[PDB]
DNA sequence: GGCTTTCGTCAACCCTTTGCTTATCTTCCCT
DNA sequence: AGCAATTTAAATAGGGAAGATAAGCAAAGGGTTGACGAAAGCC
């Protein structure tokens, strides 16, 4: 018996674009599955899985080329240097309406759940980019397999995200299966030494390289299998769709 | 040494016709001017190509757009407006110093004969391409600033010598030996007869179910201005061999006789433009078909 | 992952694979970047990851 | 003893020019 | 002060002409976006 908090038409602009180094565009499940974790941080309501869905997305830049950011003086130590442009690290902008779909596990009313959900999303954050408008979340539940595809449709319009797998390698089957590429999660190289200069000091850190998987974009009603669109933190340090691989 | 042409050089059109609006009025209450509609028949035949004598007798049938006077109106009427604009030789795209030393090597050209073929074009009716064909009189007005101008019988072929194309002519000539324009109303009256068929300007449409699709100005028959513009300058007598006036062209060439009457004998418009700008010294005739082109106007470069 | 970079640009420009972004990574000279920056001066091929867009109009 | 500023150091390309998908609809039945 | 009738049939076919051309110029710029290494005053 499953639960889901839905926020559809949620415009997002200044998107990071730069899902990892190879890819640039629409930020990936490791994204929204993050943001899923946020709120069960901040909102305490603890969530599975998320299904995510781009009604519009544009990268901001011209068909070859992204628009890059002009970069601030922001470092310490290169003043005398700040009359002069700053140098521009990579990173690629965008701007994406999306429609979420969160899988959580809820006791109280609806009304408190919306509530929570509203106030994590006026203080979130999209892959970087500033959440400039949203729908009021609405809870839909799905209680058999008929209601799991109620509230799959209840995302429309929206192209979700499905998992297709990787045969050989990601460049080869992108041109021959021409399917798309996005970070499912990463690869763990050296353990990190140097806590000084992090987050926290005591989370243990990694090194990491982004797995990648090949994906699909689908239209949720054409998804068959709702679980095939919902990603969720698999124990491999990936994420994963609950469905598994889309056929 | 040689001075070449410019690719950039063009000059600009400098008798600008309008659209010739085709009426129908008697030949004596020409005020009472009835607008000649387009009609579309479609009309039944056979095919007789050249290579197929198969589909001979299977039969054919065209929708053409035809265009008549009505059976209570004898007189086909024509409307326009030349308009002959002056500073000749100030090529609008052309380079400085080409185009200052072919005004300065081209500034001896008769320009009162050149007028008088060009107001006699517009007097005899060569406007009226196969509207003349089939016709009792042919009654030419033209209102020259406020000055009106009657014109009965002129034969199109030769330029015959009269007082009236040679007024006009005068501030003709002016105009485009000078600065200025002027503007002549053109109304040509055809007697051609009671429901009489006209002939407007086609245009070319590919793909069509009209066999043949005629100019409509809001539903009336009208002529093109680039055929009207053609028949004024249809004036060239000057080339090889000439027997009949041609059409000014910078390849004094025509596209129905498949030849080009200037092409290959050192007597087309660029040959005699290098000339001008190297010191050859031009005949008269010569500067009136360079100064003939400059007028009609074209890109020359390259 | 370097591999990805250098082998990326070169399959997919080998390959003939156009649905992507193009990207010189050091700036106006990266030689203080990388070698591959250094020497691949054209910019990296990475993934055009746009979505469908969806039409408003329906 | 670092420390922060500014000047000197080291380079060198082969590019290509839209689809990715493509929307959530009536039979029985009796009240 | 609304009433205005019903059925029945709507044509078979033959044709939709080819021949010509579809300009040649000249332009299409660069200006910022550099991090390590090394002298070298300065707390």
């Amino acid at each position: 018996m499953r639960k889901f908090i839905i926020v559809k038409n949620v415009k997002v602009d200044g998107i990071n674009a730069k899902s990892s180094d190879i890819t640039v565009g629409m930020p990936p499940a490791t994204t929204f599955c993050g943001l899923g974790e946020t709120m069960s941080i901040k909102t305490g309501i603890v969530v599975k899985a998320v299904s995510y869905g781009s009604v519009k997305f544009e990268v901001r830049g011209s068909r070859f080329n992204t628009s890059v950011t002009k970069f601030a003086w922001q470092d310490r130590g290169n003043g005398g240097k700040a009359n002069n442009n700053s140098p521009i690290q990579p990173k690629p902008l965008a701007d994406g309406v999306f429609t979420l779909c969160f899988e959580v596990e809820w006791e109280d009313c609806a009304e408190v759940l919306v509530d929570k959900v509203t106030n994590f999303i006026n203080t979130a954050r999209i892959a970087g980019g500033t959440i400039a408008s949203f729908n009021k979340p609405f809870v839909k539940v799905a209680k058999d397999a008929e209601e799991l595809a109620s509230v799959k449709n209840a995302m429309m319009p929206c192209y979700v995200v499905v998992d297709c797998g990787v045969e050989v390698n990601i460049f080869e089957d992108a041109v021959n299966r021409k399917l798309q590429p996005m970070v499912n999660g990463y690869k763990k190289l050296e353990k990190i030494v140097d806590n000084k200069h992090m987050r926290d000091k005591f989370t243990p850190a990694y090194l990491a390289t982004p797995t990648y998987t090949m994906i699909g974009y689908k239209m949720v009603s054409n998804v068959d299998n709702f679980d095939q669109a919902l990603w969720q933190y698999g124990e491999n340090t990936k994420v994963k769709t609950i469905g598994g691989i889309y056929n | 040494t040689k001075l070449k042409a410019p690719a950039v050089l063009a000059y600009s059109r400098k008798i600008n016709p309008t659209n010739a609006l085709m009426f129908a009025v008697n030949w004596s209450d020409r005020d009472n001017t009835t607008a000649v509609m387009v009609g579309t028949k479609t009309v039944a035949g056979t095919q007789s190509v050249r290579g197929n004598p198969n589909d001979a007798d299977k039969g054919n049938i065209q929708t053409v757009n035809f265009a008549n006077l009505p059976h209570n109106k004898n007189t086909l009427l024509v409307k326009y407006n030349v308009k002959f604009v002056g500073d000749v030789f100030k090529a609008e795209l052309g380079g400085g110093e080409y185009s200052n030393t072919l005004q300065t090597a081209l500034e001896n050209t008769d320009f009162g004969t050149l007028a008088y073929r060009y107001v006699y074009n517009i007097a005899a009716g060569r406007t009226l391409w196969r509207n003349r064909v089939g016709a009792e009189s042919i009654e030419t007005v033209i209102t020259v600033n406020d000055q009106t101008f009657t014109f009965s019988d002129l034969l199109v072929n030769e330029f015959d010598e009269d007082v009236d194309v040679a007024e006009i002519a005068d501030m003709v000539a002016g105009v485009l030996s000078g600065e200025g324009f002027v503007t002549l109303k053109v109304e040509h009256y055809m007697l051609l007869g009671e429901g009489s068929e006209v002939f407007p300007s086609q245009e070319f449409v590919e793909n069509s179910k009209l066999s043949k699709q005629l100019f409509d100005l809001n539903g009336q028959a009208a002529m093109h201005d680039q055929k009207i513009g053609n028949a004024i300058r249809t004036i060239d007598t000057w080339y090889e061999d000439a027997t009949t006036p041609i059409a000014v062209e910078p390849y004094g060439s025509v596209v129905r006789n498949g030849v080009a009457y200037r092409a290959g004998n050192k007597t087309d418009l660029f040959t005699l433009m290098d000339g001008a700008v190297n010191g050859k010294s031009l005949t008269e005739e010569d500067q009136m078909f360079v100064t003939a082109n400059l007028i009609r106007g074209g890109v020359f470069g390259g | 992952n370097a591999h990805n970079l250098i082998s990326g640009t070169e399959y997919l420009w080998e390959h003939k694979y156009y649905n992507t972004f193009t990207q010189k990574l050091g700036g106006s000279n990266p030689q203080n970047c990388t070698h591959a920056c250094n020497k691949m001066r054209g910019g990296f091929k990475q993934f055009n990851c746009t979505p469908p867009q969806v039409e408003d109009n329906y």
